[PDB]
């Protein structure tokens, strides 16, 4: 996994490629890490996936509660404090890396916070197996007072570098762009440079081809009437 | 002494144009001795169709907690559960058992009776979804499956095609598995009807 | 416990289960039946680690048993089978989990038919025409795979237990000192006084 | 990590350096380790991240309640809340803090807490994996009732050479001064220390 | 405590023809989640018809192929330039592997040529010298996904003539060089979308009577 | 594996199954695990595949010296005690084999068992191997001594197979051998597969199974 | 078997049009204590080929005494010491190479790893990799320990494959490098400010420079930075 | 190997051994005979790790073989033994011990006696009217301390012979397959061919 | 233990302290660290008291066997035998030794030579278990070229330093100087250095 995020000028940006390995073995070429928590709060994860996603949900969704009782729109730092009291209770038995971003009537935020409970700040962070040749880009290319434009360029640029050079990081790339004033825009596959060649053969089979003992229907209808 | 590797079996699920298909060996070992070729590893509740690998007892556990749930489910929102639904279900009952989980590799497939939409969908242990528009493989020879699937699979197959492909995946991979085999099933699911047909493999 | 053997034929369930019981170095007995009646037409053979065992075995029974009085009706094999499952599956993930394997043979009533049953102490069950645990079916399944057919008589179906036994006392290095056998058929549960 | 406080003449100054590893890799290199508990008490936190950032947030939560209540706490109430967190949790904790704060009556105030638990009241106290280079330097430099720029320079000759030797330490060198007049945060580029 | 091995990752593939070989194999080299090289040669023409090519641990495979490449030089001194057949060189390797039974070479070997009669020979060892002869053969880290598609392609596994229903077996026809290439192309592309240790090239050496050729493929970089 | 022999009237049947392993993956299915030491012995591998085939190999090469050297063919006894001895060297230091050693010479038939642990022996019916449990109970039921040569290999073949079913490590195909006074006879490849169906409607076994 | 004691970090090369380049700083690291502060790890032989060392600096100062040695044997009874016969990068590095698993086969390995940069006869660029366990491999940017993570994602960006060596200058190489460089003391804990970096070019032969600092650096953002969260002052 | 007895009786002593070989979980052989004629009037039975004791028994026998062609001489049943046991004492200090322990029955012809020896594998001999090797004594011992004489018959040895074995029979966990049964007296060493 | 080599204008000074511990116990408290290989060579030894005195007895009969065919040794030369000594037997060592030697040519000079059997030529060299707190100390306060009297000061406040703060580290300061004029023993009791 290859996660990022970035500040600028007027908001956040936040990306993550979409591989999802089993070991050596890649289960899904088209994995979401980008995960909403609220409307507006939206964070990546890297680690135990079902962590990541369990623990986002659960936040989530007590986040709605807590902004149907206030009245008001949910605080980054809301998420913030809910989500590392949580894994800090857990002892890092909960392998969930994330990186929070979002806006909020106090401005836009960015976060990163580790399975124990450790929480950090930033304008540029990058999180899972890819995070080093990720933040190498960072590092060589990141100024102060970036535009919207600089920033996805910079964050897509990130996650490039993991997909080529991490063999946990691959396929595609997913951004989310939070500005101050607007909707969030959700960029599902924003860059695809690694679609699959046509393949040599076509290994279509003739009909008849498979041995078979026996046939029958299979009744997934209800009960019927008289 | 893994218990995601005691019993053996695989399962594997394909889309295709206007259909699904699940497929899985019949094999129940303990360990080197095989035990049962009848061990089907595919149910149903209502029109979606639930495969689960690993360990034999969470795999028999499951079931009967998911038709339980499914049949409340029925009563009180008076409808048959839908894939993706169903989905989210298996990976809530999974979640709930963080610390001590079922040794298991489902798997969903089924059309959703509204949209007509065919659906796969696959889980870790421990809940984490998998939604592929192409395949879903599960079991000690997922490796060997996921090479077949790879190689074999196109998409908008039509059910008689799907048929051919999903079976010759099943088959070579359980025949490159010294825990996979023994027998093999495969359903062809259309949006109301459903084909099932065992077949003739080796038996060793 | 060693051996416990199960071969359902045509109109009955026979299981054979050995008759020793070891502690170290020394056979303490060397007439032991390994099994509980269940219910007039369901018996249970059982085999594990000491006290596990027993406890087990007559827990079921105590349930069975209850459910019978209850109801003034037997439960079917399946039934039966099914509860036994659900309280080894349940048992596993327990503080101290019961350490027994178990065979259920009988016979169905009300379908006329005999069952066999065979259910591990992980709580997985098979519906089975013969079967065995531990290193038992490791020597029989060969001689059942060859000889079985489902419309085998009683008799036939102990003379190939006859054959299978024979078999496990050349080639088992310990000594289980022969084995108790029990038909479970319509007319309920009785016991083979001469094998 | 570095970290410091020293008292002087006006107040007390706290001190660290920026930077978190995780093994050899910097995770952060420009944390902010001062960490506040209240107005006029801050505290540096060294040890587990995760485990001082939870105490100090308790610690801020039974602070801002005390004050509510009772009024503004002394250091020592501080200090007295911090440890008893540290000793009684001793065996799931992994935290080093030091605890500075100023009053009107009694002026600039530093409590170390050590992984222990135990608390020690002091002129000047030094912790984390950089200090044990600077244990010569500062028992040489130190003196009672200093000026602020004396004060300043102090920490900042000492934490450059914890940062020099220690490889888990380095980054820029964050200050927070606590005096009647209020609350200075200060900070000091590479380009600056290192030449000193 | 000092682990003498390591894991360079890729995976190699020979099949055998009716009167021709190839052996071929991806260029990445790696260490855990990290590229070394994109492209560093796996497969060697290792003299008298003869390509071999040793995965697993690099420097074990590399020292292998030396001492083979150098068991044929000496070969030709020691017995008039004659030509070392492939079941002959087979043989030989078994001997080098075996040499360290007790401190092994942690590599799968695949060897390739023709045999005797002209006809296409592939030969797989396993890492301590047990070695068999075949007509198809995946090795290394993405064995286990190519060698069932391999069953199912090249020795027609599992596939009946339509109409009988399981009676009668599909025929085994001998492929071509350009229908065997396809079937490798295939490979090594569904392996590079599965496994991340594969990826970056492939590189095959055909081999006939009339000697050793190469042919180079890009593969995903990710 | 599963591997067998026995002794009977007419010579030594040898058969074995074609499987190779490594972990749950099938790495081969068409390994020879009969060795050919001379034409009139045969050696069997279970285990260590390469420690099977080198020392064996070994051995028959240190047969062929002593036909060398004495004019005279090599005894099943001492053949089968030159790799004992051979093995012994290596004790405890993690050999893995299993094999017998099959044979024809002036003592009539041979058949001698011989592992990596060090054990030596003379039988009339041996079978190693993982699967060696289940050929057993074929083997022990219907053996005799006045066995026809047709009887015998259906016998070596039918025990492998009921191995190769029941065991998940063995399988693929059974080789079968005839060893005779006038030397041993190859009696064919036998895909498992399709042997099993074929034994099984002709038999009537294994009516557990569909088909 | 052994464990490293006082080590060396990232050694980072790569090819450009013309010839090679080879970085690495100069620190010498005791554990955490960043204890030397004058260690050079780039070891030139001839005026052809640099070697740079990273690991273990007995085991460096070991394999710099056999490089010594290896000119003054190369030189008895060869008149084409100084040109047809001198010694080339691959010569130097298959010694290497050959030495490193003949010690691991001993288990009493080097604990080291090594980039061979130089330029040989016929003007080729050579770059190759060996270390402890004695695995060797070539590419067109090459790196060591933290280098390999950070350094190859950003020199990969300039020679991404063979093809874009010819495109590359030594201005846009040694630029890349001396970001590199910068990266990894932003980022790399036993890393130090002061380096030094070796050009090997077919004409213009071996430049090598000693005490360069990394320099440009960006910290001024620091200061805007609060708390770890909730924070403001 | 598992059970190996000794009696020595007033002209003669008898040793019994068990039949069985045993890999595991199957038995390999149930016909084994652990004993080496050492010399026409010197038998030694043998029992302990699989190849050792074989090993170790054949080097015995070929060292005393050489030593009666040297001399033309046999050696003194007492010589043998603690030839033998010398042996052992310096294999339990090499790199590689033999793991074997054997008996050592024999009849002086120059005394007219009848001769027993128990050595195990750290070199511990010790000379007896009977003796025992690993879990056998156990058993046997309780009867041979009751019934036995120095004056006893080769029948009436054979005969108590008899019942230890039926008593380890019935509580031996191990099934051992019988055992063979030989004889040394001053006519020579013969097998028991019906026990 | 706290030991130290110093060069300056007129040669090199050795300096150590003299405590040697088994635990906690203090199984001598007027150890002598400083110990001589040749007339104006001599380490500064750490690490296990058997290993590094194996060490330079056999240093000191090499360079005694030099000396008798070849002449006076070169401080480079005995330190040279003490890194072979030192990395060869690497796995079966414990020693971290100082040298340090007066040329006419050379004039003073200074190797360390750390656990893993590296060499290092340098102005000053601290090591042992003390070394630690004055890494700092040091590093601001050494100069090159400083008097006899200026370097014997420098090493006296920077032992007392290690001393105070190491466990391990006490007793006397032993010194010895090396120049043209010849070899001076020096020594500092407690109650000289303390209150420094
Ligand atoms: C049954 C399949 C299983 O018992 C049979 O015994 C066969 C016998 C056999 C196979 C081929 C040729 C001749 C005989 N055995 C195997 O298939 C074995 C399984 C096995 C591996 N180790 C082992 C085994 C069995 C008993 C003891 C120990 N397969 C092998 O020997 C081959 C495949 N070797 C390896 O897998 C590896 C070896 C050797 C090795 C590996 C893998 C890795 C590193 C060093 C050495
Ligand atoms: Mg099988
Ligand atoms: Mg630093
Ligand atoms: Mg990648
Ligand atoms: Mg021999
Ligand atoms: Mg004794
Ligand atoms: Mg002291």
């Amino acid at each position: 996994t290859t996660i990022v995020g970035v500040k600028f000028n007027n908001g956040v940006v936040i990306a993550a490629d979409t591989r999802s390995t089993q070991g050596p073995i890649v289960a899904d070429k088209n994995c979401a890490k980008l995960h909403r928590i609220s409307p507006k709060i939206w964070c990546a994860g890297a680690g135990t996936a079902a962590d990541t996603e369990a623990v986002t949900q659960l936040i989530g969704s007590n986040i709605e509660l807590h902004s149907l009782y206030t009245s008001r729109e949910p605080r980054v730092v809301s998420a913030l404090q809910m989500l590392k009291q949580h894994l800090f209770k857990y002892q890092g038995h909960i392998g969930a890396y994330l990186i929070v971003a979002g806006v909020d009537p106090t401005g836009s935020h960015l976060f990163s916070i580790h399975a124990h409970g450790s929480t950090d700040v930033g304008y540029y962070l990058s999180l899972g197996s890819g995070s080093l040749a990720a933040m190498a880009v960072l590092e060589s290319h990141w100024k102060q007072d970036l535009t919207k434009e600089e920033a996805i360029k910079l964050a897509s640029d990130a996650i490039q570098a993991g997909i080529w050079n991490d063999l946990g990081s691959g396929s595609n790339v997913d951004v989310c762009v939070m500005e101050i004033g607007k909707d969030a825009e959700y960029l599902r596959n924003y860059l695809t440079p690694n679609v699959r060649e046509e393949k040599q053969k076509s290994y279509k089979f003739p009909r008849g081809t498979t041995a078979v003992l026996k046939e029958s229907i299979v009744n997934i209808c209800d009960i019927q009437e008289e | 002494s893994d218990p995601s590797s005691i019993n053996g079996g695989i399962v594997v699920a394909m889309t295709g144009k206007d259909c699904v298909a699940i497929a899985c060996d019949l094999r129940l070992g303990s360990q080197s001795l095989g035990v049962s070729n009848k061990f089907e590893k595919i149910f149903h509740y209502g029109h979606v169709f639930l495969g689960i690998t690993g360990l034999a007892t969470d795999v028999t556990t499951l079931n009967e907690m998911f038709r339980y749930k499914t049949n409340l489910y029925k009563l009180k929102e008076e409808r048959a559960i839908e894939p993706e639904t169903f989905t989210q279900l298996v990976s809530s009952s999974l979640y709930e058992r963080r610390f001590g989980p079922y040794f298991v590799g489902p798997v969903v497939a089924g059309i959703n009776s509204k949209s007509g939409k065919p659906f796969i969908a696959g889980f870790d242990l421990i809940g984490c979804i998998d939604e592929a528009k192409d395949f879903i493989v599960s079991g000690t020879a997922s490796d060997q499956l996921f090479g077949m699937c790879e190689s074999l699979y196109e998409p908008n197959l039509e059910p008689e095609d799907l048929f051919e492909t999903i079976s010759q995946a099943l088959l070579n991979a359980a025949d490159r598995d010294a825990l996979s085999g023994w027998g093999a099933v495969v359903y062809i699911i259309k949006k109301d009807e459903v084909v099932k047909r065992y077949l003739k493999m080796r038996q060793d | 416990m060693d051996i416990i053997l199960g071969i359902r034929v045509q109109d009955s369930v026979i299981l054979a289960s050995s008759k020793a019981v070891t502690r170290g170095i020394s056979v303490l007995k060397d007439s032991d039946d390994k099994t509980r009646q269940l219910s007039p037409h369901t018996l249970m053979s059982f085999a594990g680690e000491a006290g596990d065992t027993v406890q087990f075995a007559e827990y079921i029974q105590a349930n069975i048993q209850l459910y019978s009085i209850r109801e003034d009706y037997e439960l079917s094999p399946q039934a039966v089978s099914s509860f036994v499952r659900q309280e080894l599956a349940k048992s596993i993930r327990s503080r101290r989990p019961y350490q027994v394997n178990v065979l259920i043979g009988g016979y169905d009533k009300k379908k006329n038919k005999p069952e066999l049953y065979q259910i591990d102490y992980l709580g997985t069950k098979v519906e089975l025409p013969y079967g065995a645990h531990g290193y038992s079916g490791f020597y029989t399944f060969s001689l059942l795979d060859h000889h079985y057919r489902p419309d085998m008589t009683t008799e036939e179906g102990l003379d190939l237990l006859k054959l299978c036994v024979q078999e496990l006392e050349k080639r088992m290095p310990m000594d289980f000192k022969g084995v108790i056998v029990k038909i479970v058929d319509k007319d309920g549960i009785r016991q083979v006084d001469d094998f | 990590t570095s970290i410091m406080a020293v008292t002087f003449k006006d107040g007390v100054i706290l001190g660290a350096d920026s930077r978190t590893t995780t093994g050899a890799y910097i995770a952060n290199r420009v944390t902010d380790k001062l960490t506040r508990v209240h107005d006029k008490i801050w505290c540096c936190r060294s040890g587990s991240a995760a485990d001082t950032q939870a105490i100090a947030d308790i610690v801020q939560y039974h602070l801002e309640l005390y004050t509510s209540q009772y009024g503004t706490p002394s250091t020592e109430t501080a200090a007295s809340v911090f440890k008893e967190l540290c000793y009684e949790n001793k065996d799931n904790l992994t935290a080093g803090i030091i605890v500075a704060g100023y009053d009107d009556k009694n002026k600039g105030e530093v409590y170390t807490i050590p992984l222990g638990g135990s608390v020690h009241k002091l002129p000047y106290a030094i912790a984390g994996s950089g200090s044990t280079f600077i244990y010569g330097y500062c028992d040489k430099n130190f003196r009672e009732n200093m000026s602020k720029e004396e004060t300043v320079d102090f920490i900042k000759h000492s934490l450059s050479q914890a940062i020099k030797w220690d490889g888990s330490s380095g980054g820029v060198i964050r200050m927070v001064v606590l005096t009647a007049a209020g609350v200075e945060r200060l900070i000091f580029y590479p380009d600056e220390y290192e030449q000193l | 405590q000092f682990n003498p091995y390591g894991d360079n990752g890729g995976t190699i593939l020979g099949i055998a023809g009716e009167d021709f070989a190839v052996l071929a194999g991806d260029t990445r080299n790696i260490t855990d989640y990290s590229i070394n090289s994109r492209y560093e040669p796996k497969v060697f023409d290792c003299g008298d018809n003869i390509v071999m090519s040793a995965n697993g641990f690099a420097a074990d495979g590399d020292a292998l192929v030396k001492r083979f490449k150098n068991s044929v030089k000496w070969y030709h001194f020691d017995h008039n330039d004659k030509k070392l057949s492939i079941n002959s060189a087979a043989r030989n390797i078994q001997h080098l592997l075996y040499s360290r039974r007790f401190f092994p070479y942690y590599v799968y070997n695949i060897i390739a040529g023709l045999d005797e009669d002209g006809k296409g020979a592939v030969y797989s060892f396993d890492p301590v010298g047990s070695y068999q002869r075949e007509q198809c053969r995946a090795g290394g880290a993405a064995a286990s996904l190519i060698m069932p598609f391999l069953d199912n392609q090249v020795n027609f596994k599992n596939q009946y003539e339509p109409g009988t229903n399981g009676k009668v077996k599909k025929p085994l026809k001998y492929l071509s060089v350009e229908e065997v290439i396809k079937l490798v192309r295939d490979s090594f592309t569904s392996a590079t979308e599965r496994h991340i240790q594969v990826g970056d090239g492939l590189e095959i050496l055909i081999v006939t009577k009339d000697g050793v050729r190469k042919e180079f493929y890009e593969l995903k970089r990710d | 594996t599963t591997t067998l022999a026995f002794k009977f009237r007419h010579g030594v049947i040898v058969a074995a199954d074609s499987r190779a392993t490594a972990g749950a993956y099938i790495a081969s299915q068409t390994v020879k695990k009969v060795i050919e030491i001379n034409p009139y012995l045969l050696g069997t591998m279970a285990g260590g595949a390469a420690d099977c085939s080198f020392w064996e190999r070994l051995l028959a090469r240190q047969c062929r010296i002593y036909e060398l050297r004495n004019k005279e063919r090599i005894s099943v006894a001492a053949a089968s005690k030159l790799l004992a001895n051979m093995v012994y060297q290596y004790k405890g230091m993690g050999l893995s084999m299993g094999t017998m050693i099959c044979g024809w010479d002036k003592r009539g038939p041979g058949l001698y068992y011989v592992d990596s642990e060090g054990n030596r022996i003379s039988g009339a019916t041996f079978s190693v191997g993982s699967g060696s449990v289940y050929a057993y109970g074929v083997l022990d039921s219907n053996y005799k001594w006045d066995l026809s040569v047709e009887d015998a290999l259906y016998l070596g073949k039918r025990s492998i197979l009921a191995a190769a079913h029941r065991d998940a490590y063995s399988g693929g195909s059974v080789n079968l051998y005839h060893v005779t006074e006038d030397g041993w006879i190859y009696h064919g490849n036998h895909d498992v597969g399709e042997l099993f169906w074929k034994v099984k409607e002709e038999e009537g076994s294994f009516n557990n199974v569909i088909g | 078997t052994q464990q490293p004691i006082v080590t060396g970090t990232s050694v980072i090369s790569m090819k450009y049009d013309n010839g090679v380049i080879i970085a690495a700083d100069n620190l010498g690291s005791y554990g955490s204590l960043l204890r030397f502060n004058g260690v050079e790890r780039l070891i030139p032989v001839g005026d052809n080929t640099v070697v740079g060392i990273s690991g273990d600096i007995s085991d460096m100062q070991h394999i710099e005494r056999l490089l010594k040695d290896l000119v003054t044997e190369n030189a008895y009874d060869n008149p084409l010491a100084d040109a047809e016969e001198a010694l080339e990068p691959s010569y130097i590095f298959e010694y290497l190479a050959t030495v490193m698993y003949q010690r691991r086969s001993k288990m009493n390995p080097l604990w080291n790893a090594i980039i061979v940069a130089g330029v040989q006869s016929n003007g080729d660029q050579f770059l190759r990799y060996v270390n402890l366990l004695g695995v060797t491999y070539s590419s067109p940017t090459l790196a060591t320990g933290f280098g390999a993570h950070m350094a190859n994602p950003l020199l990969r960006k300039v020679v991404d494959r063979e093809s874009d060596i010819p495109k590359t200058t030594v201005q846009v190489a040694e630029e890349a490098i001396v970001n590199a460089m910068r990266v990894l003391y932003y980022r790399d804990a036993r890393s130090s400010r002061n380096f030094s970096l070796a050009i090997i070019d077919k004409n213009t032969g071996l430049t090598f420079k000693k005490n360069l600092q990394v320099e440009n650096m960006k910290w001024d953002f620091a200061k805007d930075i609060k708390g770890y969260g909730t924070q403001k002052i």
